């Protein structure tokens, strides 16, 4: 059988036919992450007009979710994104997860990663099924119907790469919560920043910063106190001291 | 439409590809330096630019070739306009999970899609950008890609670089060093081949 021909004939995406898309080990590790998580912290800020260096201390992990116009059709362009001074707030050993969409972002997000001093080390694809609404989706440059989005992982200093869920309803710009599961299970450190998060993405263990937040609780000094000795170098997957 | 399969066993570094004429689609699955491989410079120097005026390039990449392949695609005169992913499955349609220095299992391979010129009359948007297909022998890419390409550009001439015998297809010319001899049937290609290589020997220039 050929799922490509089947999609042309029926509108059911090939990914609709992927099947099934330790337990004690995973649960204990989830538990240790939950125990080491900082309280959720969050700040409303217009990231265009905000001095990013006010976010301290330096982060172990940055999740970057700029609102691309392609998600909808203030929207952020790659010109805007590339000019964020991410290298100023990242720890010298640290990681980035950048949602790049399905278009020019696959190239330009890579330029961003390298600009900010990272090497691209994983390409995590969010594959979207249409089991509820089989049919056709187009961009002018596009050769194929676009049914996925990419989150690029970068590393600086010395689970599977697939998330499969149903396509969200129009106007729902949320990314799968599974991206947080992947990030947290890497055990990269406890200082985690989510840029362009929303009320809906606020999460224990994360500082969320974005324009649409209705409330704030961030204080730099309080935040830094979560990582003061003896807890400075914890991975987020171990018993705290 | 339909022309039968054609192929040339060669070292792709040495073949003068200008004898093959112009193609609507080029596909390559290079032996990236990550039998035998090509160095990054050998890949850059491949004379891909002569193969097309207007059309599409399909370039398989893994690992650091996600970036090196982008560089090659651009150096050769293409803009990357799509990216296909092949979700690798077993016979029961479950994902196969596979590299040292990675802390994520890999369930897929990527194929970059580049455009050169302004192609006209291709059926863009018929297929989607995810292939779900069973894994076969090592490096064997799914045959689904030939179907997607044929629907995109029916009845046009295509060329595959670094193909093996199981890759030969109608309307395609296949180049690679594991193919069996030279099988050419297009009279125009036959004539220019004979003129260039009167004794059939494609040695280091
Ligand atoms: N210098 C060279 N010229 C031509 N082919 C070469 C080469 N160096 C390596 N190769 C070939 O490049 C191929 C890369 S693997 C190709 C896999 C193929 N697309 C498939 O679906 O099976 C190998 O067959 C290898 O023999
Ligand atoms: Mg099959």
């Amino acid at each position: 059988n050929d799922y490509c021909q089947h999609f042309v004939d029926t509108g059911h995406r090939p990914q609709n036919f992927i099947r099934d898309v330790l337990r004690e080990l995973i649960r204990l590790k989830d538990e240790l992450i939950a125990k080491s998580n900082t309280p959720p912290m969050y700040l409303q800020a217009d990231i265009e007009a905000f001095d990013i260096r006010e976010l301290t201390p330096k982060f172990d992990v940055i999740l970057l979710e700029p609102p691309l116009e392609e998600y909808y059709r203030k929207c952020w362009t790659w010109d805007d994104i590339m000019k964020l001074e991410i290298d100023e707030i990242a720890a010298p050993r640290s990681f980035i997860f950048l949602w790049c969409g399905s278009g020019e972002g696959l190239d330009l997000g890579r330029v961003c990663l390298r600009k900010w001093g990272y090497r691209r080390c994983e390409d995590i694809c969010w594959i979207k099924t249409n089991k509820n609404n089989p049919g056709k989706t187009l961009d002018p440059k596009a050769v194929f119907q676009r049914t996925k989005e990419h989150c690029l992982m970068g590393i600086k200093g010395t689970d599977i790469d697939l998330i499969i869920t149903e396509e969200p309803e129009i106007g729902n710009i949320e990314k799968p919560v599974e991206i947080f599961h992947i990030i947290e299970h890497f055990c990269l450190g406890r200082r985690r920043l989510h840029l362009f998060g929303r009320d809906s993405t606020i999460r224990p263990g994360w500082l969320t910063v974005g324009p649409t937040l209705t409330n704030s609780n961030y204080n730099a000094e309080t935040y830094a106190s979560y990582f003061s000795a003896p807890n400075s170098y914890l991975t987020g997957c171990t018993e705290e001291i | 439409r339909l022309f039968p399969p054609q192929w040339i066993c060669c070292d792709i570094r040495y073949l003068d590809v200008s004898i093959l004429g112009k193609f609507a689609v080029v596909m390559a699955d290079p032996p990236w330096d990550i039998y035998g491989t090509l160095t990054d410079d050998e890949m850059r120097r491949l004379n891909i630019p002569v193969l097309q005026d207007d059309g599409f390039l399909f370039l398989w990449v893994t690992g650091r070739a996600m970036e090196l392949g982008r560089e090659c695609l651009n150096l050769w005169g293409y803009e990357r306009v799509d990216e296909i992913i092949w979700v690798k499955t077993n016979q029961l349609q479950r994902i196969i999970r596979t590299r040292t220095g990675h802390w994520l299992n890999h369930g897929k391979e990527h194929c970059l899609v580049g455009v050169k010129g302004n192609p006209q009359g291709f059926n863009q948007g018929l297929d989607c950008d995810v292939i779900v297909a069973e894994v076969r022998s090592t490096s064997h890419k799914p045959d689904e890609i030939y179907g997607m390409i044929e629907r995109l550009s029916p009845g046009t001439r295509k060329i595959e670089l670094f193909g093996r015998p199981h890759n030969v297809q109608p309307n395609w010319i296949t180049l690679g060093n594991q193919l069996d001899g030279i099988h050419l049937l297009d009279p125009d290609v036959v004539a220019r081949f004979k003129q260039k290589y009167p004794d059939g020997i494609i040695s280091k220039p």
